[PDB]
RNA sequence: CUUGACUGCGAGACAGACACGUCGAGCAGGUACGAAAGUAGGUCUUAGUGAUCCGGUGGUUCUGUAUGGAAGGGCCAUCG
RNA sequence: AGCCUGCUUGUGUAGGAUAGGUGGGAGGCUUUGAAGCGUGGACGCCAGUUCGCGUGGAGCCAUCCUUGAAAUACCACCCUGGCAUGCUUGAGGUUCUAACUCUGGUCCGUAAUCCGGAUCGAGGACAGUGUAUGGUGGGCAGUUUGACUGGGGCGGUCUCC
RNA sequence: AUUAAAAACACAGCACUCUGCAAACACGAAAGUGGACGUAUAGGGUGUGACGCCUGCCCGGUGCCGGAAGGUUAAUUGAUGGGGUUAGCGCAAGCGAAGCUCUUGAUCGAAGCCCCGGUAAACGGCGGCCGUAACUAUAACGGUCCUAAGGUAGCGAAAUU
RNA sequence: AAUGGGUCAGCGACUUAUAUUCAGUGGCAAGCUUAACCGUAUAGGGUAGGCGUAGCGAAAGCGAGUCUUAAUAGGGCGUUUAGUCGCUGGGUAUAGACCCGAAACCGGGCGAUCUAUCCAUGAGCAGGUUGAAGGUUAGGUAACACUGACUGGAGGACCGAACCCACUCCCGUUGAAAAGGUAGGGGAUGACUUGUGGAUCGGAGUGAAAGGCUAAUCAAGCUCGGAGAUAGCUGGUUCUC
RNA sequence: GAGUCGGCAAACAGACUUUGAUCCGGAGAUCUCUGAAUGGGGGAACCCACCUAGGAUAACCUAGGUAUCUUGUACUGAAUCCAUAGGUGCAAGAGGCGAACCAGGGGAACUGAAACAUCUAAGUACCCUGAGGAAAAGAAAUCAACCGAGAUUCCCUUAG
């Protein structure tokens, strides 16, 4: 679904307050892209549907450590 | 935030640490064996391999000497 | 003259379902005036108007979420 | 748009010429500031200045010498018309490939017009999506659309004297 | 279906408009599917409704299409100003550097709109003002005006008087 | 000659909880009373709290006293002297709140065995007419034309049964029938009729378009929930003095 | 410890029991077909199979196996050299049902406001997903005013 494979961010619900303060029920989607992360210690790209601050966690912790606890949770790649 | 390792590019250095755009590290510099992020996990391992780089990086123009002498003969038949 | 188109009030009434509304001295702050008794709390009288809640402004002695302050609130004045 | 070093151009009244400016500085004599005229080179708020003076190891521009509201050399710091360009932040254009995209080819998983993976090709930092935002929006929706009244509608009326 | 079988709807033909293919479009929070295993002689939508003779005038309003590039304009940006706290100097009154904070909000911002042109087999429009002539109501006129322009061929007391 | 009731017998409409006010009746009394809870449990403990003994003011505050203004000067409120917790009634508040009763709105389902289109695969259309294009031939032309003859068998062709429809009359209207029948009528090789299986569904399908159809229901199906919706409206509300 | 062969269902048959039945508890055996349904299909209670072991004379039979997914493990190995994907076998576990309670995800509307839109109704109804016998919460980056109190949950008050 629309969940980040790194952060676990899914869609959130909320309102659409107008000028006359009418509430319309909407949904907050996360900023998901697909992206191919290069892994040196496998010599292989892994393509990963990830939110855009899930890539900030790749850039901070390394893909070799984020993939360590994607498979601890037991996901695709 | 990267350690460059080649010099035949437009702005490729070897010993300068530059601060560049975030996408330029992700997609080009890191997956091409051309850099690594500024981590202290092998930064002292760079200092025990400083004389292994001085062999292949010097033949890089020396093996492009006679290989270029068959590139300009224009002997491809159409 | 150049301010009583005063400030604090106010016995007691009239009207009145209520909210409203109408009439009305003496001490002072203090007064124009009159040289004085005294008259003056707008206009001969009855129309010329609009609640509350939100804001705005100027005061304030009041409040001021541990304390000192501020913010916000209250009170009084007045605007939309 | 900022920044940068050597920082060189100051052409009004008048002054031989020059005022963006303050201090030591009253002589510049280290080939004097090689020179009267002046060849060539730039520029001119037009005949003002700088460099091999055409020759070269020579007194010219005279520091109040006169004038101008502050003066001419010695030597330290800065901004200007701004100069080349490194260091860089803003809006273009076409370009590059490596993000992304492909409802293109080819392989493989595979006995598959799905799907991935590999590769070739194309587009390419666009497209597209998330989020924030302006515009449009009866496509859809929740509603409102007063009372009096010789029935209702039309008209008039609604508070005050 | 069960009071309306018709003049209604459909239609062949016609025109307008969109759509270059991962098509317009439609169903889908999405993948996907339909369009279509089609490709502008095709597909979608709109209106007219065989055929014959034909299809006048009006681009103001509203829509759509194109256009300079000016003015107004959103998030975002955060110049400058005004405050709140308090180190500290001054005997104190005071101001108050720095912070931190609350408001202010110059600049920077696109489409749209204002603006300009085209478009009516786009949605639409094809006058009322009087005396004229006459009569129930008229563009034939001189018209007065007014408007984007004031009805052409046809037809006419009509499925309309 | 306005409503309701054929009749009988049963049933059927002011309740309950929690807050509160007033009255009556009690216990204690300047005090009164406990709540959870404890409890060998309707006892007893538990006085946290609630109300009372003091008010006035927006408030700091002051108190048998503030405000106001520079004004202790002038009025409003209070003030010597009974309350509390039960219990039983009368009201009120919040709950469906005396009972019954909408059209409707929303949420989860069920349904295309009827019907509306569509998809796949099957088959139905007695009989009689008409005589398109093409052929062949003669005749005619420079071959092209162009006229006979023969053949051919086209068509949202014609006439007509099955079949499918449903224009008209009458009957029927408590029907034989919640849409028929009888006598006539339209199409009947097609944009036809039909069996079987399938696809699409409720602001949603489907519709040669009537708001039609989506199981005798359709300007938004059925069913179950929100739900005892709401009803300033209607009707009804039962022994006696 | 003297009657019994369940009930509607009383009778009748043929019987069983003091060598102890019927009856009552505990344990085991059997337990057809469907149903998560699990070998594959399917219109639930039906249809068609495969593999191994043993037995059976041109027909079968008996006892086991044969689902998927997750995790783990062994062997195997594509594009592609390496080894990843994938394949196969073994173990272990999961699925389904249940009135409420519980933690979450998504979430109305009639209604009240004497209309209605902010608001209410109400994070209610409803749908969905997990867990447990309870669950959640929980051991202070918590409150308090210069005095202190110390996790959480629950009831009573502060207090409408």
């Amino acid at each position: 679904s629309r969940v980040c494979q790194v952060t676990g961010k899914g869609p959130v619900t909320g309102n659409n307050i107008s000028h006359a303060h009418n509430k319309t029920r909407r949904r907050f989607l996360p900023n998901l892209q697909h992206h191919r992360f290069w892994v040196e210690s496998e010599k292989r790209f892994v393509r990963l549907r990830v939110s855009a601050k899930g890539m900030r966690i790749i850039d901070k912790r390394g893909i070799e450590a984020v993939l360590a606890d994607l498979r601890a949770r037991g996901e695709k790649f | 935030e990267v350690i460059l390792l080649e010099k035949v590019a437009n702005l490729g250095n070897l010993g300068d640490k530059v601060n560049i755009k975030g996408g330029y590290a992700r997609n080009f510099l890191l997956p091409q064996g051309k850099a690594t992020v500024a981590t202290a996990e092998n930064v002292a391992a760079f200092e025990a391999r400083r004389a292994e780089l001085e062999k292949a990086a010097a033949e890089k123009k020396a093996a492009a000497e006679a290989r270029a002498a068959q590139l300009s003969e224009l002997v491809v038949t159409l």
